[PDB]
């Protein structure tokens, strides 16, 4: 009646361990690489980033918020909400090993740009994948934080008597 | 690379601890000139076993779902009936793994399901 | 030991008079000597309330009260329940004199300054008696907000909570007159069956047929107690849903036989019409094709030692009523092929 | 002394419109308004029962024309009633407005209405009527199994919720979401009470698989409150899947630390290594996420102040208690620390991870001498394959307490021939982005001074004028702290510190700087174990005698 399948339930199997283990609790990102060690060990020693990297940002059909509303939302957004975090966590840990094309197709997405609700974290992590590469200095005052975060600091900074160091160079 | 790189030790905490503080000594006396092994020998003032065991290297006797021996007294203990993956888990492990999956299938005090690496028919009885 | 008796018994009296509506003659005086009283038996409760024979000596004394009394006659008083109900009698004593309407104004007053005097005493090292109030509310207020966001009846009465927790209210209540010896269980369960409402009642006690041992003596007195009166079992099977009786009968063998028994006397009296391809009784009341045929559905889909007993039970009642292999002959016949 | 009436009258008019909106919350939104309001209407009452404390009932017209229906409203909704303290206040509030002696009917009509109130609060039936029959029957009033009843309603939810979660795509009873949001909802008004914990457990920790959040953040900053004023003492597992799923509770600890440090409990960095080890954060920091997070929320600070040693110093207790939080559970499967700190060699990180307890006293000249120069290479050679920039390789020598410390202390033990590793290695701390001019005349500034300093302590105990002569600019903490070091390092002190203290406490700011300075120089000590009992006893006086001072 309400069955649905995981949308990782047709992609080729390695994947579905990978995205299958980054399911549970915090500690996904440790269980992600107990697979990749785990699957240079079974005999596809490759893992073809490349296949798991397109199949995260081609989109499908949603129907949420009211009981109509047709979208096309992208893996990424629609696969578990801690698969994500720890996903995200992983690439940061093997960033060196993926090739461009797919990352900045993936990050895009991530920046949840015109959202209203954005995952603040998703954004975050994206901040800290596009900081890595050497792509997304952004010339923003892009930070991983929070608006209201950042003030807040400032705020409590200024109750302190400013050290002599020199770490801004005008 | 000939550059020292990130290193770290795995085993029992009484032997891991003078290599651990030896190479703390030793480290200045890393060199990007000579290989990362013949500076490792000179740091660490060890030999390295050339194939100590080849065959029964080590088999990850580990829950492959958790990655770790002894879960609370569970050991890496419930296999694959299977020639090309016997791959041990643990009880809790595996239970918690194939009641998610849509594939598998429980009887009374029973799971039949597949199993994780190899997906092939793989029974829990609790 | 003797010194706590005289105190304990005249204040069971005091407290069982509080909700009732002579007070009149109360004043500050009655207040203070109550909750003074109620102090010492708190304290009583925290020193040497456990292992001792002064704890076995208190409960006897209590349950000869709650026997003596009866839940009959002059009238059915709680009183303060058991050894736990020592350790917050206080707080008993203060709900039900408020409740009271006849609580004259001056001792209204002085109660509840007494009770909640304010943060003056915010330092106080003993958890008083204001704050166990509170505590009560908040628990309380919490147990509404569950119950009505996010509170549902398992289907399996056994994974519910009210009846769960109903049960063990039974089975405590039996573990304490099994040691006083005073009255059989028999007799406390007859004088239940007349008083409470008999859905509810069943359900809990085919619930507290399950619940893993907490000293199963309670489990094994039930079985006795049901097996002995046969017209409320006859309820029984016919109120609760199949699995449920299921599960009662592979934990307890004593009910596979006699259950049985009663689906094969309630099959011998339907009859087949030939224009609607359909088993039904005669009486309004009789269970329907559709219910036997579950019940029996479930007790086959059970472990190993039931399903045989009960598959053999079918064969020979199909055999006494003709060995036809057709439908429209043996309800019998009829059920053993709806099992395929 | 100045308002008595107005605020709290025009704060009545807007909590009595809103208490007649929310009316026994049995919606959702009636709810959330409740959910967040909630602690602000606390205050309010506790400005009310002060107002009726001072004041007798009756007697006064204040607010008692609508006060019985605010505190009906109030009470009838449980929302409320689940807030801390909340129910004993409310409690307060009507035992001021109850008369001993009531003489026209009004008072009298009053306190039957609060007798009414009192009962529908502690002794009302407004749960399952089947329950209740039992129960009268079987021989027990509400109050003796309330509890074991409530904690089986959760038990039942707990496991119910956890098997939610065990469900990973199975054709199942999907448990609707919506009671998930009823009970979160629930949680908030009652995080404090005690037997409701593991519920709490198996909301935070059984997500499972929505695309979308179905928890509010109401909810995940009311458990960060009780976690961080220790109000609720969760499991560890517990509070890592709660940062990790609302981002805004991380950074909302990380501030939480932040106030510690600035305002309460300013250079008691044996208080701090307590909150850090009671926060659970070097824990939360085993994961590659968070720690990167926190590190940023660091970063943005190290720069609005342009080096607080105070800062400075509880990144020093951070790295110190994650990184043996990092070793402990990481045998297997722990994340390579260029995944950590990106943005640097990883060579130079598993240098400065080798702690200095287990090196000899000896070889911290060795560590440090070798440490300076491979910095040399990766700041002055920026180029392709290093960092992005110094400030980087900066950040990266901050985290290490002991090593940017130890410099100093060593300069004067080596003050005869003073390295020149250590003296471009000490300038670059107390001073990097400097171009290489500016780091050479810093050098041979330091130099000079040690010259001057080594003549000074190979003489006799000597006056203060000659040391504020040398400190006599860009390159002041620089030489103070040194000087510092020289004062508490030389026998010849214990003597004219106090002369040289004076001098240089021209404003508040220098002494609160030598307070953090003296704290971190004592918990460094007593850490690696290393003492001379006079500079001890001498560090200590100092220090007690100067926070009176300030
Ligand atoms: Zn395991
Ligand atoms: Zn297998």
């Amino acid at each position: 009646e309400g069955v649905e399948p995981a949308p990782w339930a047709q992609l080729e199997a390695p994947a579905r361990l990978l995205l299958q283990a980054l399911q549970a609790g915090p500690e996904g990102a440790r269980r992600g690489l107990g697979v990749l060690r785990a699957l240079g060990s079974r005999g596809w020693e490759p893992f073809d980033w490349g296949r798991l990297l397109e199949a995260l940002c081609r989109e499908e059909p949603v129907v949420q918020g009211p009981d109509g509303r047709l979208e096309l939302k992208p893996l990424l957004l629609r696969l578990p909400r801690i698969c994500q975090r720890n996903l995200m966590s992983l690439l940061m840990a093997v960033r060196p090993s993926l090739p461009e094309s797919g990352l900045l197709s993936v990050l895009q997405i991530a920046q949840q740009d015109l959202a209203p609700d954005p995952d603040a974290w998703l954004r975050a992590l994206g901040e800290l994948l596009r900081r890595d590469l050497g792509v997304g200095t952004s010339m923003e005052g892009a930070s991983p934080l929070s608006e209201r975060c950042q003030r807040q600091l400032q705020s409590l900074c200024r109750g302190l008597g400013l050290g002599g160091r020199r770490l801004k160079s005008p | 690379p000939t550059m020292l790189p990130e290193c770290f030790f795995l085993g029992a905490d009484h032997v891991v601890k003078p290599l651990g503080i030896k190479l703390s000594r030793n480290i200045h006396l890393w060199d990007p000139e000579n290989s990362v092994l013949q500076n490792l020998k000179d740091v660490l003032e060890i030999d390295f076993p050339a194939r100590a065991i080849l065959e029964k290297s080590d088999f990850t006797m580990d829950c492959g779902i958790c990655y770790a021996y002894q879960l609370d007294g569970t050991i890496p203990d419930q296999v694959c009936d299977n020639s090309q993956c016997g791959q041990p888990f643990h009880q809790i492990c595996l239970y918690e793994w194939l009641r998610g999956l849509l594939t598998s299938r429980q009887s009374f005090n029973i799971i039949f399901g597949e199993c994780p690496y190899c997906s092939k028919p793989i029974t829990l009885k609790m | 030991m003797e010194s706590l008796l005289q105190h304990l018994d005249r204040f069971s009296e005091l407290l069982a008079v509080s909700s009732t509506t002579y007070v009149s003659t109360w004043d500050p005086a009655t207040v203070r000597r109550a909750l003074q009283w109620a102090r010492y038996l708190r304290h009583i409760h925290r020193r040497f309330g456990r292992h001792g024979p002064i704890r076995t000596a208190l409960e006897r004394r209590l349950h000869n009260q709650w026997r003596q009394e009866g839940g009959f006659g002059r009238g059915p008083v709680p009183g303060l329940a058991n050894f736990q109900a020592l350790g917050h009698c206080d707080v008993l004593l203060s709900l039900r004199l408020l409740e009271n309407r006849a609580l004259g104004d001056a001792a209204r007053y002085h109660l509840v300054q007494q009770l909640f005097p304010g943060p003056g005493v915010r330092d106080a090292d003993e958890e008083t008696l204001q704050e166990s109030l509170a505590r009560l509310a908040r628990r309380r207020s919490a147990v509404h907000m569950l119950r009505f966001n996010g509170y549902r009846e398992n289907p399996n009465l056994q994974e519910d909570s009210l009846m769960k927790t109903q049960a063990e209210l039974l089975l405590e209540r039996l573990q304490e007159v099994g040691k006083a010896e005073a009255e059989r269980p028999a007799r406390f369960l007859s004088s239940l069956w007349e008083r409470l409402p008999q859905n509810n009642f069943l359900k809990v006690i085919a619930v507290a047929l399950l619940q893993p041992p907490l000293s199963g003596e309670g489990s094994q007195v039930l079985v006795h107690w049901l097996l002995g009166n046969s017209e409320v079992f006859a309820a029984f099977c016919r109120a609760l849903p199949a699995g449920l009786l299921t599960l009662v009968t592979s934990r307890h063998p004593a009910l596979s036989p006699v259950y049985l028994g009663l689906l094969t006397d309630w099959g011998q009296r339907l009859h087949y019409d030939l224009q609607k391809g359909i088993w039904v009784g005669t009486e309004s009341q009789d269970v329907p094709w559709e219910e036997l045929h579950n019940r029996f559905q479930s007790l086959c889909q059970a472990p190993p030692p039931l399903k045989d007993k009960v598959l053999t039970a079918l064969e020979t009642c199909k055999a006494q009523d003709g060995d036809f292999e057709v439908p429209g002959l043996s309800i019998w016949t009829d059920l053993l092929l709806a099992l395929r | 002394m100045a308002q008595d009436s107005v605020d709290l009258s025009c704060d009545y008019q807007f909590w009595m419109q809103k208490l007649s909106v929310w009316d026994q919350a049995s919606t959702l939104e009636t709810q959330q308004d409740t959910c967040l309001h909630v602690a602000q209407f606390q205050e309010f009452l506790r400005k009310m029962y002060e107002a009726l404390k001072e004041m007798d009932s009756n007697t006064v017209i204040e607010r008692f024309p609508t006060i019985g229906q605010l505190l009906a409203k109030a009470c009838w909704n449980p929302f409320i009633l689940a807030y801390d303290e909340s129910q004993k206040i409310l409690i307060w509030c009507l035992c001021c407005l109850i008369n001993k002696e009531p003489q026209n009917s009004g008072q009298s009509k009053l306190n039957s209405w609060i007798q009414g109130v009192l009962s529908h609060i502690l002794s009302a039936l407004r749960f399952d009527k089947e329950v209740a029959l039992f129960t009268q029957g079987l021989g027990y009033a509400p109050i003796d199994y309330y509890p074991g009843l409530l904690k089986n309603m959760v038990l039942s939810l707990a496991s119910e919720l956890r098997e939610n979660h065990l469900n990973g795509f199975n054709t199942q009873r999907r448990m609707a979401p919506e009671r998930v949001a009823s009970l979160s909802r629930v949680c908030v008004p009652l995080i404090t009470l005690t037997d409701v914990d593991p519920l709490v457990e198996a909301l935070l920790i059984c997500h499972g698989r929505e695309p979308q959040e179905i928890l509010q953040p109401e909810f995940f900053e009311a458990v960060n409150e009780a976690i961080l004023l220790k109000k609720i003492s969760l499991p560890m597992s517990a509070v890592v899947c709660l940062w990790l799923r609302h981002l805004p509770s991380l950074e909302k600890a990380m501030l939480h630390l932040f106030e510690k440090l600035i305002s309460s409990e300013r250079n008691c960095l044996r208080r701090i290594e307590c909150f850090i080890k009671d926060s659970s954060l070097p824990q939360a920091a085993c994961h590659p996420a968070i720690f990167r997070v926190v590190d940023e929320m660091f970063r943005c600070a190290l720069l609005e102040t342009d080096g607080a040693l105070e800062i400075i110093a509880t990144i020093q207790v951070f790295t110190q208690c994650f990184v043996e939080a990092l070793e402990k559970a990481s045998k297997q499967l722990r994340f390579a620390l260029k995944t950590y700190f990106p943005y640097t060699s990883p060579s130079l990180a598993m240098v400065l991870l080798q702690d200095p307890q287990d090196i000899p006293r000896g070889h911290w000249l060795q560590t440090l001498k070798h440490i300076s120069e491979l910095l040399r290479e990766a700041v002055e050679d920026q180029t392709h394959g290093s960092c992005g920039g110094p400030f980087e390789s900066w950040f990266l020598f901050i985290h290490f307490g002991g090593w940017a410390e130890m410099v100093a202390e060593q300069l004067l033990m080596s003050a005869a021939e003073p390295p020149t590793a250590l003296l471009w290695l000490l300038a670059f701390y107390y001073g990097p982005r400097d171009g290489r001019q500016q780091r050479a005349q810093t050098m041979v500034q330091v130099k000079a001074v040690l010259g001057h300093l080594l003549a000074m302590s190979r003489s006799s105990s000597l006056s203060a004028q000659d040391l504020q002569t040398v400190a006599g600019a860009p390159a002041q903490q620089l030489i103070r702290h040194l000087l510092l070091n020289f004062l508490l390092w030389a026998p010849g002190g214990h003597t004219i510190a106090w002369d040289v203290i004076t001098l240089m406490a021209h404003t508040a700011e220098i002494t609160h700087e030598i307070i953090g300075f003296l704290d971190q120089t004592l918990y460094r000590w007593n850490r690696l174990g290393i003492e001379s009992p006079r500079s001890e006893k001498l560090a200590r006086e100092l220090l007690k005698e100067l926070r009176t001072q300030v």
